């Protein structure tokens, strides 16, 4: 169970990092009516897939 | 004085299965030496089973 | 050359050092603990046995009157009684028919076997350990007997000695003691003069020799019936008697560690508890010179087969190269393994075998063969029976190798999280410092 | 086994083969004796009765 738990938390706490670094570095981009750069629109999932 | 009879022994996971057959009232008695013991002592009269 | 070391309390293991001086070839001892006995110190607190009731023929004055007087005698009991008009096998004598007087007497003594059939309270404190021990090495034999406290020292064929003090101070004897035949009882008997009728100690002695007597079983007498010479009493059983039937248990079937009571003198033998300190003293004529020694080159491991069982069930074979055939002192530098023997002949062959016990799925322990050195990592398979009758002949320690199969599994699943944990770190904190470069 | 139903077995009344099985175990005779002493589990049948 020690362990299990261990696993859990540490997984989950990764996600939420990736989570909020994708969140810190997409909202500048949802403030102006600009290009979603292709390039990283490919690398990074982002709401819009080819809308603008 | 005489001497009872040899129980029958069956091997078990942890547990000895233990066949007594006396022909008078003998005394049975056990305990195991660990750091804290499981003290008993019985007067068996007649044919019986017991788990140890 | 001085040495020390420490060896378990346990009756048969088969205790191994081994001492390595720089200069002179490895040797190696092997020691086991044939017998030990734990000896209580006793103050003797007084002694009891069953009693005895006396009771003198009675005295009647009669036509006449009689005094009652005192005496000093254990529970003494004397009255009068008046009216008395009593009857013999041919006629009623005391012929003045109602001044009469019966005077009745009773009192209490030891039994006639009490110095055959008795028991005894003490009170016990400050164990001693004997113990009797075997010794071999080289080619020397012999079991020798040692009072194992810092202040006895035996020497075994130049060899000198010394047991220390027991690392544990547990003794299985309570503070008071009751002792019977040969059994021991851990009971708290009342104090000298303060017994009560009906249980132990209703009569009480300091020795069995002594002279003073204390008794108290309420010892009553009745006024005698009409017509009769018969002195009636009432008193309370022997509180001996009822003790023998009803003391219950006893320590012989109860004391912890599987030790074994006896008596005269009283004390605990085979008990297995803690460990044993060995100071070592040894002269020069037990080494050997590194010159007449075999040399052992290129030493190298192997197991065949592993099963932690309570016998030697691990089969490990050692290959070498060697310049002449000889002898060597084998050892296994941990207690996650045991070997069985301690010497070993080394040939031109190159190729030597052993037998080792084991307790753990994956033992990792490093063998030394005269000088040489090398490392035996196995993997080890439960044993199918269930029961056996020889104690065990490991140290019985069970985690395991941090190279083995659990452990690397373990080690794969957090090496992998980890990972992945410091990459989402290095993720974020890019984001962060770009986010602070504009 | 020796000690329940059984320990004394036979195919038929008039086989002339039989299979037992009671742990009978010999023992050492007393000095100064000629008694060939025995020790053995009682009869099964009679306890199953
Ligand atoms: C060091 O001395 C002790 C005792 O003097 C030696 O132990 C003794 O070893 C012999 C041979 O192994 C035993 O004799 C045999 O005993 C078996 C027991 O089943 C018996 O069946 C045989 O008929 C034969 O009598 C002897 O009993 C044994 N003594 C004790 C007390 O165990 C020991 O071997 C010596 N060391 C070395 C390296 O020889």
């Amino acid at each position: 169970v020690g362990m299990s738990l261990l696993a859990l938390i540490s997984i989950f706490a990764s996600c939420y990092m990736l989570v909020a670094a994708r969140s810190k570095c997409l909202t500048p981009y949802a403030l102006t009516p600009g290009a979603a750069v292709p390039w990283t629109l490919g690398i990074l999932c982002c709401a819009p897939r080819a809308h603008a | 004085v005489p001497m009872a009879r040899e129980p029958t022994v069956i091997h078990g996971k942890r547990e000895v299965t233990l066949h007594l057959h006396p022909d008078h009232p003998t005394l049975f008695s056990y305990r195991t030496l660990g750091e804290d013991p499981q003290y008993h002592e019985e007067w068996v009269t007649a044919a019986v089973e017991r788990t140890i | 050359y001085e040495h020390s070391t420490v060896m378990p309390n346990v009756v048969g293991f088969p205790y191994k050092a081994h001492i390595e001086r720089p200069g002179y070839s490895p040797l190696t001892l092997q020691m086991q603990v044939v017998e030990t006995s734990l000896e209580p110190t006793l103050n003797l607190e007084y002694i009891t046995c069953e009693y005895k009731t006396v009771v003198p023929s009675p005295y009647v004055k009669c036509c006449g009157a009689s005094e009652c007087s005192t005496k000093e005698k254990p529970d003494y009991q004397c009255k009068v009684y008046t009216g008395v008009y009593p009857f013999m096998w041919g006629g009623a004598y005391c012929f003045c028919d109602s001044e009469n007087t019966q005077l009745s007497e009773a009192y209490v003594d030891r039994s006639d076997v009490c110095r055959h059939d008795h028991a005894s309270a003490y009170k016990a404190h400050t164990a001693s350990l004997k113990a009797k021990v075997r010794v071999m090495y080289g080619n020397v034999n012999q079991t020798v007997d040692v009072y194992v406290n810092g202040d006895h020292a035996v020497t075994i064929g130049g060899t000198q000695f010394i047991f220390g003090p027991l690392s544990s101070a547990w003794t299985p004897f309570d503070n008071k003691i009751v002792v019977y035949k040969d059994e021991v009882f851990n009971q708290d008997f009342p104090p000298y003069g303060s017994g009560q009728p009906g249980r132990f100690g209703d009569i009480q002695s300091r020795t069995v020799e002594s002279n003073d007597l204390y008794a108290n079983t309420a010892l009553k007498l009745a006024r005698p019936s009409p017509g009769m010479v018969h002195v009636p009493y009432t008193q309370t059983p022997s509180g001996f008697k009822y003790w023998l039937k009803e003391k219950g248990t006893a320590l012989n079937t109860k004391a912890p560690f599987g030790c074994q009571i006896k008596t005269n003198p009283v004390r605990a033998m085979n008990c297995a508890v803690g460990n044993i300190p060995v100071s070592m003293n040894l002269p020069d004529s037990a080494f050997t010179r590194i010159v007449e020694a075999p040399t052992i080159i290129d030493l190298t491991c192997t197991v065949a087969t592993c099963t932690h069982s309570s016998d030697f069930g691990g089969v490990l074979t050692l290959t070498y190269k060697t310049d002449k055939n000889g002898d060597c002192s084998v050892h296994s530098h941990s207690n996650v393994a045991t070997l069985q023997e301690a010497t070993a002949k080394v040939k031109t062959a190159g190729k030597v075998t052993l037998h080792f016990s084991t307790a753990s799925a994956s033992p990792s322990f490093v063998v030394s063969l005269c000088s040489a050195r090398a490392t035996c990592s196995a993997s080890c398979e439960p044993p199918k029976d269930h029961i056996v009758p020889y104690a065990a002949s490991h140290s019985n320690v069970v985690f395991p190798d941090m190279s083995g199969t659990a452990l690397s599994w373990v080690q794969k699943i957090s090496g992998g999280l980890g990972a992945f944990a410091i990459g989402a770190i290095l993720v974020l904190v890019v984001v962060t410092c770009i986010g602070l470069r504009r």
